[PDB]
């Protein structure tokens, strides 16, 4: 029944920096407070217990600290094995858990590379007709995919996959759909995917025309 | 040594009721209470259900109170979670967890946590994926760099898992994290990043199955003149 | 011992 707040959201850093995760109560818990980590695809792990008390086998590098309405967790040197969410929960008036904080490996910068699928004569013949806009191995996650139909920007027709953060070179993918009917597709002549970046130094767009391909 | 299993979870229609079930092991599951939790990729980790070692005292939360029932089995060491008129925003994995050791403190928490089973509430029904090729072309090439790739849409429940070349080909795939469509069913891409000089002596071919309907799709991509 | 909280000790 006492509200959790974590802050930041996302955390992005280097091997060996040193970071801090903060989690606010509404209302006074005490110490009454626990720490979890959670890999993707996995449950969540306790790290620490009663504000501060380190579990069996958790490296000592981790710390917690506060009492009351604001608590803080500390990673002293940050191991590829500690990037994952970081959930913080209170347990004295039942549990309640906080948003989360992912810790993501800040990396060299890496310009995306778009590519463009044109819809599959197989799928047009079903009545429908899906547009493909990929973005390859790109860092940071932060990027802007933006349709445009016959020159005419387009909004609530996309849906959106990025990947997990890659284990080789820590970088993104990411994959913008847009689908239509086939009666509407036929309507129009330029498709187009426009992608701004970082690592881009102008916005690249990569468009066909419908007949032209 | 202390592990929990937790069983239970699938595709269930809106109203129903669902039994899941939690197996303890390397602890004495009589004498300690148990927890479930609940993840939604909106809601975020939400508490669910405790009960007490003896199976006496059970609290919920307002949220499932009045649908969900617990109970506990310590001759089976087999916890239980009976969930009934299920909802759309029941979905999600749910976790047993177990709570911490005795001491003098007051207050108690969860410390081992099981690895979970998904509960899906859904009115569509078992549909196979139709696999559509992202073919090659001058609009997807990048300095010698080619990317084909294999539409799986509209296909329900999850899993799908997706291969290219049988096995064979390993390197430079990218599968996508499915995404749930309006219609109520999912859909993903996979894509192979290739030399643009293989396209003509080279076939790549994505290998789909989908268990669920007990389908194996096998599509040939082709480049497309353009 | 008898303490109604459900934050009590469960065991």
């Amino acid at each position: 029944d006492i509200q959790m707040t974590q802050s930041p959201s996302t955390l992005s850093a280097s091997v060996g920096d040193r970071v801090t995760i903060t989690c606010r109560a509404s209302q006074s818990i005490a110490s009454w407070l626990a720490w979890y980590q959670q890999k993707p695809g996995k449950a969540p792990k306790l790290l620490i217990y009663k504000a501060s008390s380190l579990e069996s086998g958790v490296p000592s590098r981790f710390s917690g600290s506060g009492s009351g309405t604001e608590f803080t967790l500390t990673i002293s040197s940050l191991h590829p094995d500690d990037f994952a969410t970081y959930f913080c929960q209170q347990f004295t008036s039942y549990w309640t858990f906080g948003q989360g904080t992912k810790v993501e490996i800040k990396r060299t910068v890496a310009a995306p590379s778009v590519f463009i699928f044109p819809p599959s004569d197989e799928q047009l013949k079903s009545g429908t007709a899906s547009v493909v806009c990929l973005l390859n191995n790109f860092y940071p996650r932060e990027a802007k995919v933006q349709w445009k139909v016959d020159n005419a920007l387009q909004s609530g027709n996309s849906q959106e996959s990025v990947t997990e953060q890659d284990s080789k070179d820590s970088t993104y993918s990411l994959s913008s759909t847009l689908t239509l009917s086939k009666a509407d597709y036929e309507k129009h002549k330029v498709y187009a995917c426009e992608v701004t970046h970082q690592g881009l130094s102008s916005p690249v767009t990569k468009s066909f025309n419908r007949g032209e391909c | 040594q202390v592990l929990l299993v937790e069983s239970g979870g699938g595709v269930v229609q809106p109203g129903t009721s669902l039994r899941l079930s939690c197996v303890a092991s390397g602890f004495s599951f009589s004498t300690y209470g148990m927890h479930w939790v609940r993840q939604s990729p909106g809601k975020g980790l939400e508490w669910v259900a405790i009960i007490w070692y003896d199976g006496g005292n059970k609290f919920y939360a307002d949220s499932v109170q009045g649908r969900f029932t617990v109970s506990r089995d310590n001759s089976k060491n087999t916890l239980y979670l009976q969930m009934n008129s299920l909802r759309a925003e029941d979905t999600a994995v749910y976790y047993c967890a177990k709570a911490y050791r005795t001491s003098l403190d007051k207050k108690y928490g969860m410390d081992v946590w099981g690895q979970g089973t998904t509960v899906t509430v859904s009115s569509a029904s078992t549909k196979g994926p139709s696999v559509f090729p992202l073919a090659p072309s001058s609009k997807s090439t990048s300095g010698g760099t080619a990317a084909l790739g294999c539409l799986v849409k509209d296909y329900f429940p999850e899993p799908v898992t997706v291969s290219w070349n049988s096995g064979a080909l390993t390197s430079g795939v990218h599968t996508f994290p499915a995404v749930l469509q309006s219609s109520g069913l999912y859909s993903l891409s996979s894509v192979v990043t290739v030399p643009s000089s293989s396209l003509g002596t080279q076939t790549y071919i994505c290998n789909v199955n989908h268990k669920p309907s007990n389908t194996k799709v096998d599509k040939k991509v082709e480049p497309k003149s353009c | 011992d008898g303490n109604p909280d459900p934050n009590a000790n469960p065991n």
